[PDB]
């Protein structure tokens, strides 16, 4: 699973004075969420509606696991990259994808 | 790694079985229809050989 955050900074006062750099801080929250998020689903609904579903849901977990540490920094948009599988059984699905067209 | 990809394997297997017995079926059919036409026209022909040597 491959998603990109992209944040802004407001109130310098908090993004200074709250948490020791806080976009390290960012990053694991970030995935933490992620972790969080994608266990709940299961795989096939992961690699088809992956686009809108987990990537809104980890906005929210983002925000509420943000929200205690008040770091000051605002999260605009969470977009989604590739649900791609392990790339030791891609041969697999690619194949279970080239069996219908085969079959056609 | 291995459940997950002979999971796959399977539904592809699947799906080439379907589409191979869909072919065969029509050949079946095809096969039906041409011995049909040829039985036909041998029955014409053998007509025509009877009538030939009635004749003779």
């Amino acid at each position: 699973v491959e998603m990109n955050v992209q944040y802004r900074v407001t109130n310098p006062e908090k993004y200074l004075y709250s948490v020791t750099s806080p976009d390290d801080s960012l990053r694991q929250a970030t995935d933490s969420a992620l972790r969080g998020v994608i266990g709940k689903y299961t795989m096939d609904r992961i690699l088809t509606e992956g686009r809108t579903v987990i990537r809104s849901d980890t906005q929210r977990e983002l925000e509420e696991t943000i929200r205690p540490y008040d770091m000051g920094i605002t999260l605009l948009d969470v977009n989604f990259q590739a649900a791609r599988p392990p790339e030791e059984v891609k041969a697999a699905f690619d194949d279970a994808i080239a069996a219908r067209e085969n079959e056609q | 790694y291995n459940r997950m990809r002979a999971e796959r394997e399977a539904v592809a297997r699947r799906h080439r079985s379907q589409g191979q017995e869909e072919a065969e079926k029509l050949r079946a059919t095809a096969d039906y229809e041409v011995t049909r036409t040829l039985a036909e026209a041998e029955r014409q022909g053998r007509i025509m050989r009877g009538e030939g040597d009635a004749e003779a």
